[PDB]
Parts: C-alpha cells; structure tokens; sequence
C-alpha cells in the first residue's frame, strides 16, 4: 500500500504519495462563500466553493483562509479542505491507507488532538502521523548535523539539530511571514495612487509580489541609487487591462524581514534570530551548524537572499568560522520532499499510531511522543 | 498509431524519471548514516539493486522511443 | 502678523485666520459652468463661476467637484478656488502670511509636492506647513491620549495616540462618506416615485440629507415600527412648491456607515474598523484608547450616532472595561480649531518650511517629516 503525505499549511495545501518526487495535487486553502444574490433559474445552488474553483471566481466571493498564523480558527472550513483534498482532489478512499501530517513547532496542544479526532471519527484512517514541519527538511537536504530556517507563510521557526539529537531550548519561532508582506505591499503600494482594498485585490497584490521582488545586498545604497536614476522600474498589468509601474517598493517588501520595525514589530531580524540560535546551544557544536544552515519553504525564494543571508551573519558571526547557507532548488517542497521520504523508511512503518491504540489509551497519545 | 505508442512511451519515460529521482533521493539520505538499524541495513541493499534496474528499464525505452524516431 | 488657516476639504472650504474660534469664512468647493447659450447683450461673458454664486444659480451651470476621496482630481479648478479663497473671500494678499493646510493620512505623495508648488512658485506665500486631519483635532479635543475617528466628506481615518507618539501601523482609512449616503439617499428616493438625476438635483437632496436624517439605536425593530404605524413621516418642501413625503429613508441612509453592503461594498462597519485599530495597538494601553474616543468631521453630525457607537463598542470589547464617546459640539470646525491652535504655539513658529529651503533642498523637503 501507499501512505498519503498531506502537509497542510498556511497558505497553500499539497497532497500526493509516498515514493515520489513531487505532490500529487497542490492548491490553496481558501473558502469562498458567494455575496449576491443569483437571479438565474437552474444554476444549482452552492453554499461555498472550496480549493481552485474560488480562486476562479474570486469576483463574487469573500474568500476566507481557516488557517492563519499556523494555528487552526475554523474547523468546518478546514474539515472541508480536507474533504476535498481527499475525494475530490487526489480520488482515492482514505480508509484503506494511513496518514502523516505536519505542525509546526511549539504550537498549542488543542490543535493536535482535535486534528486527530477529525482524522479517526470522521475519515476513519488505519493510521496516522504527525511531524514537526523543520526536521522533515533535514532529510531532504541529506544532512542530520544543521540548523533548518524553515521559513512557510504564516510563521518562521528555527530548530538546530546536531546527531540526530534535536536540541529543544534552542527552537525559535516568529510570526513573520508572506502574509504581512503582502500586507504591506499594499500599504505601500498606496502611495503611487494605485488602493487595493477587497480580498481578491490582496491576491491580485501576492500575485504582484511573486513576480516582481527581490533582495538588494544593501540596502541604503540601493535606495540612492533607485532615487538617483529611473533603471530599477518594472510594468505589471491588472487583469482589468490597467499597468502598474513598480519602482522603489520592489525591495522595500521582502527588507521586511530584516528590519521587522517597518510594521511596527520589535523583535530582531531572522539573521540576528539565527545567530541567537545557534549561540544558544552548546560552545562545542557551534561550529557544525555554521558550516551547515539550510533554507525551506516558499518565502525563501526572493532572488538574492541566500547571499544578504551569508553576508549578515559572516558579519555578526567571529572570524575564522566558515558559514555556507545550503539553499538548494525546488526548496518550495523540501518539507513535503521530506514527508514521504520519512514514510519510505523501513524503520519509520512501527511508529504509526493505530486507531485501536487512540481508542484504548485516548487522546493523550500523540502528545507522549511530543 | 505510431503517434499514439510515441506518447506512452513518453508517459512510461517520465514515469520511469519520477521513480529514479525518489529512489536517488532515499539512497543520499540513506548513505550518511553511521550506524545503521538492522533494518536499514538491508533496505539500503534493496534500493541501491531498484536503482539499477531502472536505470536499464530507462535505458531501453529511451532506445525503443529513438528507434521508433 | 498672523497666519492663515485653511483647512481644503472634500466637500466645504473653511479659510480663516489664527487665533480665532470659527473660520473667517466657509463656502463649498464646487465649479459651476454655463450650459446654455446666452442670447442678451451686455452681460460679459463670464467662463466660470466659483464658490457660493455658483450654488446660487445651479439651474443653468453644470456644477464639478475638483476634489474626490480626499485626492486632487482637475488643479485648474483647484488653483481658480484657491485664489478665490485668498482673494475675493479673505481679502488679504497672500505675500505677508504664511499658510497652513491640512491633507488626510495616507494620500499620494505627489499630492504634497504639487500643493507646495503650486502654494510656492504662483502664489509665493513666505513659508507654508502641512498636517495631517486627524491630529489636529487632538487639540481642540484638549488631550493626548486617545484614538481621533474623524469622518469628513469623501473619506473616513482612524488614528490612535498615545502620550503624544502617533502609532503608524495602527491607522486606519475608509472610502465611506457623505457622498454615498448621498447616492443612496437619491437611490432609495427613487422607490416612491421622487427622481433626482441632475448635479443641482443631488444637491438638493443633499439638503434633504441634512435636514431630515438620524441614526436608529436598533434596526430591525425601528424598520418594523415605521412598518406597523406611520409616525416615523416626515414633510419636506421643494424649491418649485412641491411636498416629498419621507418614511423609512430617515435612517436607512446613516445606517450605511455600519453595514456597508448596502452599496455592495465588503468592507466593515465603523465600530469594527476602531475597535480594530485599537487591538492593533500594543496591550498595555488599550484601555486608555478604551476611556477616550473622539469624532470630528460633518458626517458625524447625525442625531444618535454617539449612543449606537457607544452601543456597539461596548458590544464588541470585552467587559470589565468602561467605554466614553467624546463628541463634543461644533464638532463639524474640531479640525480647524486645531490649526488654529496649532498655528498659536510658540515652539510650532520655528518648524515652517521657508521658501528659501524650498528653493535649495528641492520637492522632497515636505516629505522628510511626512
Ligand atoms: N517564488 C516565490 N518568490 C517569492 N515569494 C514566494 C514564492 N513562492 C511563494 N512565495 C510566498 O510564499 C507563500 C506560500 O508559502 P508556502 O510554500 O505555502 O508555505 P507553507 O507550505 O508553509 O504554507 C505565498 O503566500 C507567497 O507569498
Ligand atoms: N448637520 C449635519 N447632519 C448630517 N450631515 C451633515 C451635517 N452637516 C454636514 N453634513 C454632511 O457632511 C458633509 C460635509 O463634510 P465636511 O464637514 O465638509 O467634511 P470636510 O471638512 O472633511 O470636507 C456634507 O456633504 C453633508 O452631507
Ligand atoms: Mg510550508
Ligand atoms: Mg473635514
């Protein structure tokens, strides 16, 4: 048999099989309730459009994400997500194959086990898992000593592993992520005239930041020289057949996450995050995880990161310590390319958590391995 | 026809590409341990012989592809 | 000397000088163009008229608005009514004084730049300053801590202060104002047989809005006692001697402000947009935000707006937690009784913007404390 590799996430959902190289099926996890009132007869009423079919029609629906912030709100909505990922996505039954799903770290205990009731009382899987987002990446890289920057939408964390011996007072997490940059994207895209208000304009405007963004190595000097000259322009064009002219603000969303005091945040940025990190454990092991740091998850692919990476923390770090920021390609699906690695694993198929274990020992099971 | 059986062959190409690079993958990880479980011992034997096989499976559907061409 | 005190709004233009309590004079920003023809000799063909004599002979004049949404749409038209502010209606040259202006938060910066040249180079003003709407009306409120709601034509803002130090992120904007109220009020007007299409047409109903208009505590129960009886009628006079017969449209058009799907809008009500704003500040001083609100601008003029948002706040916020609307009288000049203010202080005479640091740092000075 096969075990699906779900990861359900903040800003998008991948499902797909164990023993591939890609997921199956990937779309965003968004809900879309319609807002008019349908005047023709016959259409078939629809209570609300779920996946890619309300990024189609996103004109007339208020759509809604049921996750935010890596914790869970709406469960209705999420347990809708799931049904359609399962039936009407992949097209497979989800009794006759297990389960293994990712959460990100130090997140609060509820969470796990109302997600594993939902996955026993009502899907009704043989078996199922549950893993902390950062270590899965670690297989993907195909390293065990390193200190993983998963960065998803949503939040950031950071968890230093060294052996195989995951060290857990040096986990850091954050809540900064795509999301506040498209937040700002439009607070700042506000001042050339152009306002983007509704929710389909916000992913009007995270279509705007995908394509056109990037890091500058420094940043004053690339503010004169975008002042100075009228080279660092680019052209968008709206759907609505209107052209965007995009100048200063091309590299004033991603700086964000340098400098978190644009949003009115106070902690420091992800470099100096890192750095703590890795001053947090011990004196002896420093060294590994600064040859080795590792970068994940969608937000890691600005052009020009993994060199301000390097460059800031070849600047706090001492001398005579080497640092390498491992940023491989298609780190989008790491994590996931993580997942169904783990399930391959020999060893790894004694670790599920079979239904008739949750039903005699009770809820509490998932924690103990916790 | 012809047409037809190209693109299955392509399809079986591609297939035959997928299941490579997941194998490739298990085995990178795989070879960095140091002492491995019993279990992985083995597992390891069985997917570095997988490897090869479909290598030469890919091999000879990229031979019958070209000599159809 | 004395320094002048105009407050360029959406809707209405008040010019006045410092150290007074009302402006000098008050008159709306409209243009007004001839339609017709024109047949007698010796009038003087006039091109356009400006002002309050244009909203004297609205009935062959096709009137425009060169301000919208708080921006500056024709500058023709807004250079032709501020020189009819200084001139005609101040009667004081512009050389002697310098000048103070206010503009909403989070407009375009061009805006800026183009105000001050067109106050610099035509006009040539000895020094001029810029501020934004909401804090002045801090001052006439008489504190310091509180989160301003101003509500003008066009446009509605958020901004919390606390102890003097403007949070930024916490600010709030809203495309919500009279003018829709307006179109609703003609839209609505139209169900019982009264249609009003032309300018002149929509300024009188303008009047019917002001006049006979108010804020229900409860909806739903208001909309079946004005069902059940008929006491909640009211009758209004025409110009040309006809009676209109108002019911239900009293409150049907305020309550847009707080359910703004009436004009297919998405966003949320007012109470939601402050009670926002204010757990978008930090935690230990919400409840100082809590005590002391304020509203200014015309909007929030209608009978029984304080105890509905009153209502409606203590709702939302939590308990333990006692909520007071400040809402003053002559709330409609609060903002520019802060200039005026403003422009008295003795430190404020030191932070002008001289025409000769205009000439040598360029455009971009005004924005340095933007
Ligand atoms: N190529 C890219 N360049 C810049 N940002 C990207 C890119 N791809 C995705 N993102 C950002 O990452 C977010 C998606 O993150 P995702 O990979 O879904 O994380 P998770 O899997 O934890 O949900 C999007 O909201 C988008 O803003
Ligand atoms: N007493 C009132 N009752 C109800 N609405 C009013 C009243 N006075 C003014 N308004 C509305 O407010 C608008 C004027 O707003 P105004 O005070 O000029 O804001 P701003 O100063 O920002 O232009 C008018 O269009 C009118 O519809
Ligand atoms: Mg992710
Ligand atoms: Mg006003």
């Amino acid at each position: 048999t096969t075990a699906l590799v779900c990861d359900n996430g903040s800003g998008l959902v991948k499902a797909g099989f164990a023993g591939d190289d890609a997921p199956r099926a990937v779309f965003p996890s968004i809900v879309g309730r319609p807002r008019h009132q349908g005047v023709m007869v016959g259409m078939g009423q629809k209570d609300s459009y779920v996946g890619d079919e309300a990024q189609s029609k996103r004109g007339i629906l208020t759509l809604k994400y049921p996750i935010e912030h890596g914790i869970i709100t709406n469960w209705d909505d999420m347990e809708k997500i799931w049904h359609h990922t399962f039936y009407n996505e992949l097209r497979v039954a989800p009794e006759e194959h297990p389960t293994l799903l990712t959460e990100a770290p130090l997140n609060p205990k509820a969470n796990r086990e109302k997600m594993t009731q939902i996955m026993f009382e009502t899907f009704n899987v043989p078996a199922m898992y549950v893993a902390i987002q950062a270590v899965l990446s670690l297989y993907a890289s195909g390293r065990t000593t390193g200190i993983v920057l998963d960065s998803g939408d949503g939040v950031t964390h950071n968890v230093p592993i060294y052996e195989g011996y995951a060290l857990p007072h040096a986990i850091m997490r954050l809540d900064l992520a795509g999301r506040d940059l498209t937040d700002y994207l439009m607070k700042i895209l506000t001042e050339r005239g152009y306002s983007f208000v509704t929710t389909a304009e916000r992913e009007i405007v995270r279509d705007i930041k995908e394509k056109l963004c990037y890091v500058a190595l420094d940043f004053e000097n690339e503010m004169a020289t975008a002042a100075s000259s009228s080279s660092l322009e680019k052209s968008y064009e709206l759907p609505d057949g209107q052209v965007i002219t995009i100048g200063n603000e091309r590299f004033r969303c991603p700086e964000t996450l340098f400098q978190p005091s644009f949003i009115g945040m106070e902690s420091a940025g992800i470099h100096e995050t890192t750095y703590n990190s890795i001053m947090k454990c011990d004196i002896d092991i420093r060294k590994d995880l600064y040859a080795n740091n590792v970068m994940s998850g969608g937000t890691t692919m600005y052009p020009g990161i993994a060199d301000r990476m390097q460059k800031e923390i070849t600047a706090l770090a001492p001398s005579t310590m080497k640092i390498k920021i491992i940023a491989p390609p298609e780190r989008k699906y790491s994590v996931w390319i993580g997942g169904s690695i783990l399930a391959s694993l020999s060893t790894f198929q004694q670790m599920w958590i079979t239904k008739q274990e949750y039903d005699e020992a009770g809820p509490s099971i998932v924690h103990r391995k916790c | 026809d012809l047409k037809g059986q190209l693109a299955k062959l392509e399809l079986h190409l591609n297939k035959t590409n997928g299941q490579i690079t997941a194998t490739e993958r298990t085995i990178n990880y795989l070879n960095k341990l140091k002492n491995p479980d019993p279990k992985t011992k083995t597992q390891l034997i069985e997917l570095t012989e997988k490897l090869i096989k479909l290598k030469q499976e890919f091999e000879t559907t990229i031979n019958s592809q070209h000599e159809i061409s």
